[PDB]
């Protein structure tokens, strides 16, 4: 019936030093029934990311959307488009739907090109934007993240310890959430280098 | 209509060591998105070396409390002053409980001590009495806040050995009273950031084979 | 199950160096409608107690007379009833706490909100709060009703811990209390200027004054004010 | 929740699942769906888990009561019985019991009875309850046969669980393994799902769908 | 009443010519010098204020205007156009940008928007 | 809300009580209830709060470019202006205002708008929450061609009354004599009129 | 209606549905074919609510056969699965939502791969190698979770479907009437006539 | 959230909390609830943070627009007008609620915009759910002819009340100043009175403490040459 | 329903209308809503007529059989007697009853009884749908000690008011005097009180 | 539970009833007998709502055993049906009512004839030829009333017992699982095993 927790999954974004995470898990569910365990939820447009949860069938049309409007971006602006600037444009784009809205929590990661500075936001269902230095939460375990994220979470993290933060903090996360898990991914996003990882979890 | 249920927030915690246990609790109590005290005692030695809290609805909580505490004098009565054990003072709460299954005690109940080969013990109960000895548990507001970061930090989950990648597991080494006590802390310290209904002060009950010891510490305010 | 009918506001008390003030307003509202100007809300138990009631006005008569059923019973083959054996703050409460969780079980509750404020036999402050649901807390500071929402901040800011409480006079106090219920009088439309206050120290013993008044409240400002945006005139 | 017993050449297999959840919370996962009527019976906890635990423990001391006046052991026929006949006077009240009550006696052999909440009671040979029951079904309905030998038995009691784990959201944690006889019943062992999982996609073949 | 010209207005001649695009670029010949001139850490924009009368307070009239905080336009021609001009410019800038973006446009598309409103005006009924 | 109009020998008098309440909370204790839609014709406002500035707003508009074109208005076509939005609207509008004006034609006239959107022109108009509390004492007092000090102690008095009963009522005493020989605001405290 | 599984094998796309059209307390047909073949190597089979079903099938095969003759070639499974499921999601905000889950299997010609997609009513796309809609997935799941391989034959994939059936035919309280099986490979789509 | 406004001797200002809230969980535990309408009109917000935001943002728009229209520097009865016809247009469906506060050539002003699209003038007001334990402050210290000084200490005293009683509100207090003839200073964390205590444990985990599947690079940059 | 009991120098006087309505249509119209229930304790009766006919009645035989053993009762005992039904009986009870009196000790007393089942005393009290009308009229008008032609005038002026707005009240004006002379019954037609 | 059928012959009584047991989406069983014997020559078949109608039948069955054992004597169909009728007339205005359709098939002793009573959980008693409770009565009746004869034989009632499950198994939506068929006559009660 709500549909920000029919289908399912959850998405975690952190900072470190001069480098962004963004972690999902690939569950996707028709409330009990797992459908799919190859179902990712981290999408990039450039070397801008964005994780998106909720109704699956808006996460997808997002997805398209945003494609659209960031290649039409480029094209004009002859230049990729940046964190800051795309976190307005998602914003945007929820609101005009301000009566009829996308069922989502989108959550954006990146690092500014040209001063170099690590970014994370996080979005209600409507546009609002969430701009955390530390982290950001979203999906069906976000009260677990949350507590998890909060926890673990210490600033200045090297690339290779906030995957280790972001990853525990996703997993265990997971693991107390019926909605969520069935593997997970997490991108580990440096100014021109992203490595991503596919996690072991345990598939119930 | 009259609705005879509240909501009084709060969150606590109980933790079974190797040879002792403790069951912590913050000491606000609320409704809505007011505070009514900021020291309101929540967890309690019920005598018997036994500790105990019913979390949720403070009257019905009050009033199971009362009646264990109560339970416990007559056991003493009717048998001889002999010592309540803790796995038969987890039955006895359950018939307490599943007494009112038609219309319940509106809380979350945890009790803690030692088992009869002096061993650290936990037990939780639902609302209408099923209830279950386990190692690890937080219950009330911020339940979901704290128990994924005691599956990670008390049992060690999700967490291998370096190098093996992902073949063997951390092994599962026996916590010493001081380190519970930091992760209770840090536990409540992180609540109390990221839940509003969190706060004020943390009270923690120690039970060992010596007796029950108390530890208060501050939380903040806001 | 039922619904209020004749109510009342705000109690409010707080604690202070020697012993306790709790404060309410002397009306009984029906509905918007401000009915009755000359109810009071503070009812006193032997000389070391006194029962401030909020909420429905027929369930607090009922109380009321249920405490003073209490006071004849207690005298009873009591040699010691105006001494050792005297009815103490503590045992009043605890007495209306059950009634009020036996009444909300039974699902035909006391529509009221209560705060006992007294001082015991060795000279300890005694506050304590019920309920209608027959829930319980104690705090230095304790209001009913808008008293909660706007009463509490300014007397925590005198008593913001237990520490406080020695650090705090009757007169400090007192003055705190009446501050709080002229600002109950500017913004809660179900009250009114006229109140009672109680003060119960361990010295100088329960002092009870009746037909207070708010004063010197500020209105001059309100001339100034003109339209509701754009109008000047 | 995902419940199964079935009859069988070497007595009764009972597999159960260990999570509980409040919504989308999982609340537990080391729940025990298996109560241990007495060292001859056991009973599967589906539906209400106070209800499960109160009335059952309840069946336990009916059980012994009769034995102690009747000088012999209760047939799983009249403790099944007790506790469907118990249930039914609280219908209509909102009682929440779906389970198997389970045992092996000299006159009936090995037994199973699906007792219900809405005052149900079933003999049978296979029976499957609880959220993920569709999905053990499938595994059971194509693997069984009578002359299963009791480590086969066990293990398709284990995979089946292991099944409805997987895909029901609501199911998992780890899988408990009995083996009812009629000298009583032998407990198999806690098995995790997250490592079992692991294990039998290697050595099976299965999953093929999902990485690891 | 109703606007019943919803045909072109500008049209190519046998010759290839688009006649009032090029009227209008005489209209600009007769206007007044401005000019622009572009460093390495700035740019300037320049104009004479040609006061049609003595009377006239020439500081009202501005030809100099601020489309964005950091983009400014200049013009030669006539003036009522350009006014109107500069009004659709800054509210472009807004409707098809800002309330979008979260920022002000670059000065290659705020040129592109003013552009494409006077290529209409080129084609439009 | 207590609000009344009361016309008399030299004009009009709206009074109001300042108090807007929130439920049982009082949002503003201070306010301006007594509002301008032209120089000398006024109105008084009850029901909802946004339904009524709204309204008297664009009045205010209507009456302006009136004055633009056809000169003064007079205070029948300014409650006109008032009734066509209320009836009009009557769906969504939750609004019950007084219209007092001053010509030196027809002098202090008042006009009362509940409501449905009707109109009824009266010497006098009580209205809001806190008029129910009136009607007797009102109907027992109102004279017609009463003096400023008169009509000034009937207004004080009537709203006294209509604050000590109604809740919703209170703070101080707001009011606005329209005459020919101008426009004089009155405010009058708690102090002043609680022991009337 | 009721059914419809689909199973990616090897060299082919394997799409099974229920044949029952039951209408309130009657079963008014037993020999109902709930697919509609879009393109000669696509195949599209639905279930759902009543006259949306093949409302919805019968306008998605139009536009498909517009497009292949427009351009004189025949779109890829992914992209027909993509519009599909835009159609869908198009819907799920209209006035009157089509109410249909549907499955698309089809075999891509250019990387020489059978392809199953799943959609549902709201837009949800999944490519998988088996799937199902409604209550299906419930049975057949377990199943094939432990039956299936990528590397399966069309033969053998029929075997591991007539399991499915099996069950569904055993637990099911519901009589769907049997099933209608189509294969769709490199050779296009032919029914398999005695199942 | 708490928001109050104060008026003072040549001037006024806003103050605000910092926490952002999800039903009980803190989302933000520093956002920035003082907004700018233009530069010396801003306005506190709340109710749904989304509408107070968006409905800042148009008018503020809008506003800029106007200002270089008429040459003028905008007005705060403008800002006023234009929210309170757009917030009654959609009926209380845009659930922002606002008090605007600032200078202009006409003087300082101080308002409180509700949903519906009612309005309020006054000299202190208070939004949000610790409204009620901020206007107790203000009611039990405020005056007139209050200093910048003072006005400041009160605002966010107001905040405080709020911070500490009201569960709906935390963190730290935001404060904006705007006096006539003189930029209007926004002052981002006026007060820090809840940074969080030093942990009693590092969880810094050992690196190779999570198990991994796959490693593989993204490729973020665009398609290369030769 | 309008209805009042006021003291006086001398006693009490109980007042009230005589209509009854079922909806919009007048049921009686020379109805008695002053009822006995002792010698010298009357009450005004408001709310369901059927309740407070049941509850009357049961007062009325608690009070015969209290003056067999104890004598003459006084006021306050019968206000709670009447208290006790309607407060035990709330949930089931929609009555809202004034009950007056006369001791040779005590004088004249009044104790209203509204919905909730509370006691108040009051020197005088007012009731009924009515009532609302002139909560401002009778504050202004009451004084204590007034003498019995006062009371009278008081009486007929504020029903009078309550009358001409509730539409609920209406017809003749009862009224009952009590002192120790005796009790005097009193009516005042329409002809008579609508022209004050 | 679902399909109950009962039709009385020449010389004896049919009863025929489902064999599935479904709850909810899964058919737990597909063997349930339900029937009970209440005397030698009186059966009794039963339909409606879990729990109920086994508690209802076994009931009844204690109370008929209990007065064959006092009385040593059988009690004809029609005392037991009407005794029947009673429990469930008194049941319908019950706190709780029991939620339970039967059919009493007997063979008369006294009088040498068979017996068949349609009994409805409002206590709704009527003795047929032929009959049935929910659902079965409408695809069934029509054939029953075309073909029915008095003077049947139970070879032929079983023929048309038959027609009535073809029927059954091709227009009713729920699979039902088949049926068990019993025959009261004059030597007591006997199920046929194959059908
Ligand atoms: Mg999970
Ligand atoms: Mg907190
Ligand atoms: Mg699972
Ligand atoms: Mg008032
Ligand atoms: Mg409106």
């Amino acid at each position: 019936s709500d549909p920000s927790s029919i289908n399912g999954g959850i998405v975690v974004a952190m900072t470190g030093k001069d480098c962004v995470a963004i972690a999902c898990d690939l569950r996707l569910g028709s409330q009990s029934l797992g459908v799919s365990n190859k179902f990712e939820k981290i999408f990039h447009y450039g070397h801008v990311f964005l994780g998106i949860t909720g109704l699956a069938t808006d996460v997808t049309t997002l997805n398209e959307m945003f494609r659209y409007k960031t290649n039409l971006y480029k094209l004009k602006e002859e230049r990729a488009i940046e964190p800051e600037t795309f976190t307005q444009l998602v914003s945007s784009s929820l609101y005009e739907r301000r009566f009829g809205p996308y069922f989502v929590g989108p959550v954006v990661a990146g690092i500014n090109s040209k001063s170099g500075k690590p970014f994370i936001a996080g979005f209600d269902l409507i546009g609002c934007i969430d701009e955390a230095k530390d982290f950001i939460v979203s999906g069906t375990a976000s009260d677990q993240l949350f507590g998890m994220c909060e926890s673990l979470y210490e600033p200045n993290l090297e690339p290779e310890d906030l995957f280790e933060t972001i990853s525990q903090a996703l997993l265990n996360a997971a693991d107390r959430d019926a909605l969520s898990g069935w593997g997970a991914v997490v991108y580990i996003i440096k100014k021109d280098e992203v490595v991503k990882r596919y996690l072991k979890m345990r598939q119930d | 209509q009259f609705n005879p249920y509240g909501d009084n927030g709060g969150t606590i915690l109980g933790i079974a060591g190797e040879d002792f246990a403790v069951l912590a609790g913050d000491t606000r109590n609320i409704t809505d998105y007011s505070i009514n005290s900021r020291y309101e005692p929540k967890v309690f030695d019920c005598g018997d070396n036994i500790v105990m809290s019913a979390n949720g609805f403070a009257a019905d909580g009050d009033a199971l409390v009362k009646r264990f505490k109560n339970s416990v004098k007559w056991y003493h009565f009717d048998h001889n002053d002999k010592k309540l054990s803790i796995n038969s003072a987890a039955r006895n709460i359950q018939h307490l409980l599943y007494g009112k299954r038609f219309f319940p005690y509106y809380v979350h109940t945890i009790i803690a001590g030692l088992d009869e080969d002096g061993k650290g013990a936990v037990y939780s109960f639902d609302p209408v009495g099923s209830y279950e000895r386990e190692q690890c548990r937080a219950g009330g507001a911020a339940a979901s806040l704290i128990m994924p970061f005691l599956d990670n930090q008390v049992n060690f989950k999700n967490q291998y050995e370096p190098g093996t990648n992902g073949k063997v597991k951390k092994p599962l080494k026996y916590l010493s009273v001081e380190e519970v006590i930091k992760l209770v802390r840090d536990s409540f310290t992180s609540a109390t950031e990221r839940h509003i209904q969190v706060g004020d002060g943390l009270e923690i009950l120690i039970v060992t084979k010596d007796g029950v010891r108390k530890e208060f510490y501050e939380l903040k305010r806001d | 199950t039922q619904q209020p009918i004749v109510t009342g506001t705000s109690v409010i008390s707080m604690k202070y160096d020697n012993g306790v003030i709790i404060a309410a307003d002397n009306l009984g509202s029906y509905g918007s409608l401000l009915r009755f100007n000359g109810v009071e809300r503070l009812i006193p138990v032997g000389d070391n107690t006194v029962v401030g009631i909020s909420g429905d006005i027929s369930d607090m008569q009922h109380i009321e007379r249920l405490l003073k059923d209490l006071v004849t019973e207690n005298a009873y083959d009591n040699p010691l009833a105006d001494a050792e054996e005297a009815l103490e703050p503590s045992y009043i409460f605890e007495y209306l706490a059950t009634v009020m969780y036996q009444r909300r079980s039974k699902m035909n509750p006391l529509w009221n909100a209560i705060i006992v404020a007294g001082v015991q036999s060795n000279g300890d402050q005694f506050l304590r709060y019920v309920n209608l649901l027959g829930v319980t807390y104690s705090s230095p500071t304790l209001a009913t009703g808008f008293g909660a929402h706007m009463a509490n901040p300014l007397l925590r800011k005198v008593v913001d811990r237990e520490s406080d409480i020695p650090k705090t006079t009757v007169q400090v106090a007192e003055e705190a209390i009446v501050n709080a219920m002229r600002v109950l009088y500017y913004r809660d439309a179900r009250s009114s200027r006229n109140f009672s206050l109680a003060i119960i120290d361990k010295n100088t013993g329960l002092t009870f004054k009746k037909n207070l008044q708010v004063e010197n409240m500020k209105w001059d400002f309100a001339k100034d004010i003109k339209g509701y945006g754009t109008q000047k005139i | 929740t995902t419940t199964l017993a079935f009859r069988f050449q070497g007595g009764i297999i009972v597999a159960v699942d260990s999570r509980a959840t409040a919504g989308n919370w999982v609340a537990s996962q080391t729940v025990k769906k298996v109560i241990e009527i007495n060292p001859f019976l056991l009973g599967t906890m589906a539906g209400g888990a106070a209800d499960f635990q109160f009335w059952e423990t309840w069946l336990g001391s009916q059980c012994r009561l009769h034995e102690l006046r009747e000088k012999e052991r209760i047939s799983v026929a009249a403790a099944s019985k007790i506790l469907s006949n118990l249930v039914y006077q609280y219908k209509g009240a909102g009682l929440s019991m779906g389970t198997m009550i389970c045992g092996y006696t000299r006159k009936e052999g090995p037994t199973i009875y699906y007792v219900d909440s809405d005052g149900t009671r079933l003999k049978g040979d296979i029976f499957c309850v609880g959220s993920g029951q569709t999905f053990a079904y499938g595994v059971l309905d194509s693997n069984y046969k009578w002359d299963l030998s009791v480590e086969d038995a066990l293990y398709l009691g284990k995979r089946s669980i292991l099944a409805a784990a997987h895909r029901d959201a609501y199911s998992g944690g780890s899988v408990n393994l009995y083996h009812v006889t009629e000298d009583g019943w032998i407990y198999h062992g806690n098995h995790d799902v997250g490592e079992l999982f692991w294990k039998v996609k290697e050595e099976e073949g299965s999953f093929n769908n999902v990485i690891g | 009443m109703t606007d019943r010209y919803s045909f072109s207005l500008t049209t190519f001649s046998p010759s290839g010519k688009l006649g009032q695009i090029d009227y209008a670029l005489t209209a600009v010949k007769q206007g007044v010098t401005s000019l622009g001139i572009k460093a390495t850490n700035g740019v300037v924009i320049a104009t004479e204020k040609k006061s049609s009368s003595p009377l006239a307070m020439s500081e009202t009239l501005s030809k100099v205007s601020l489309l964005t905080p950091d983009i400014g336009a200049v013009y030669s021609g006539m003036g009522p156009d350009y006014r109107v001009l500069v009004d659709k410019s800054r509210k472009v800038a807004h409707t098809s940008y800002k309330r979008i973006y979260g920022e002000y446009p670059p000065t290659k598309l705020l040129v592109s928007e003013v552009a494409k409103i006077m290529q209409e005006a080129t084609q439009s009924g | 809300t207590s609000i009344m109009a009361v016309t008399f020998k030299d004009g009009v008098i709206l009074g109001a009580d300042s108090r807007t309440t929130t439920g049982a909370y009082i949002a503003n204790r201070v306010t301006d209830k007594l509002t301008r839609v032209h120089d000398k014709i006024w109105c008084c406002r009850s029901g909802s709060a946004a339904d009524t500035q709204a309204i008297a707003d664009i009045v205010q508009y209507h009456l302006e470019l009136y004055t633009s074109q056809y000169g003064t208005p007079s205070t029948e076509t300014a409650a006109s202006v008032f009734k066509e939005l209320c009836y009009e609207n009557k769906d969504n509008l939750t609004a019950g205002i007084i219209v007092a004006g001053y010509d030196d034609k027809n002098k202090g006239e008042v006009y009362t708008i509940p409501l449905g959107g009707s109109v009824h022109k009266l010497p006098y108009a009580i209205a809001g929450s806190g008029s129910t509390f009136i009607y007797g004492y009102c109907d027992k007092n109102f004279r017609e061609n009463m003096s400023k000090e008169e009509t000034v102690d009937f207004i004080k008095h009537s709203l006294s009354q209509a604050i000590k009963w109604d809740g919703s009522s209170g703070g101080v005493i707001r009011m606005v004599v329209l005459t020919a020989a101008g426009v004089e605001r009155l405010i009058f405290y708690p102090d002043e009129y609680e022991q009337l | 209606m009721d059914i419809i599984l689909g199973i990616r094998v090897q060299d082919s796309v394997i799409l099974a549905s229920s044949k029952a059209v039951t209408r309130g307390i009657s079963v008014l047909k037993d020999s109902d074919d709930k697919t509609r073949q879009l393109s000669p190597h696509t195949l599209m089979s639905f279930a759902g609510e009543a006259g949306d079903t093949v409302q919805f099938a019968e306008y998605i095969q139009a536009n498909i056969q517009l497009y292949s003759i427009r351009e004189d070639y025949e779109l890829s499974p992914q992209a027909v699965s993509s519009f599909v499921r835009q159609e869908l999601a198009k819907s799920i905000r209209s006035r009157r939502p089509y109410q249909v889950n549907v499955l698309i299997g089809g075999y891509d010609k250019k990387k020489n791969k059978p392809e199953l997609y799943q959609i549902d009513y709201l837009g949800t796309k999944v490519e998988l190698p088996y799937g199902a809609h409604g209550y299906s997935g419930f049975y057949t799941f377990s199943l094939l979770d432990h039956h299936y391989r990528p590397d399966m034959t069309t033969e053998e994939g029929l075997d591991l479907l007539k399991l499915c059936v099996q069950e569904l035919e055993k637990r099911m309280p519901m009589d769907f009437k049997g099933v209608i099986v189509k294969i769709v490979d490199k050779d296009g789509i032919r029914q398999v006539d005695d199942f | 959230t708490t928001i109050v406004g104060v008026k003072f001797n040549n001037g006024v200002v806003i103050a605000a909390d910092t926490r952002s809230t999800q039903g009980p969980i803190v989302a933000d535990k520093n956002c920035a609830k003082l907004h700018r309408i233009s530069p010396k009109i801003w306005c506190a917000g709340a109710g749904t943070a989304a509408d107070t935001e968006a409905v800042t943002q148009l008018i503020g728009s809008n506003i800029e627009l106007h200002s270089l229209y008429t040459s003028r520097e905008p007005r705060v009865v403008s800002a006023l007008q234009m929210l309170k016809q757009h917030l009654f247009k959609y009926q209380g469906h845009i659930g922002a609620y606002l008090i605007v506060a600032g200078v202009d050539p006409t003087g300082s002003h101080l308002f409180s915009i509700h949903a519906h699209g009612s309005t309020d003038v006054g000299y202190y007001l208070s939004l949000g759910s610790g409204s009620l334990a901020a206007m107790a402050v203000l009611e039990s210290h405020w005056k007139q002819d209050l200093t910048k000084e003072e006005a400041i200490k009160l605002a966010s005293d107001a905040i405080q009340a709020g911070i500490w009683n009201d569960l709906g509100s935390g963190s730290n207090v935001d404060v904006c100043v705007m006096e006539i003839g003189k930029d209007a200073e926004y002052l981002r964390n006026y007060l820090t009175p809840n940074v969080r205590e030093e942990k009693q444990k590092s969880y810094k985990f050992p690196r190779g403490t999570t198990a991994v599947l796959k490693e593989s690079i993204v490729n973020i940059c665009d398609i290369q040459e030769e």
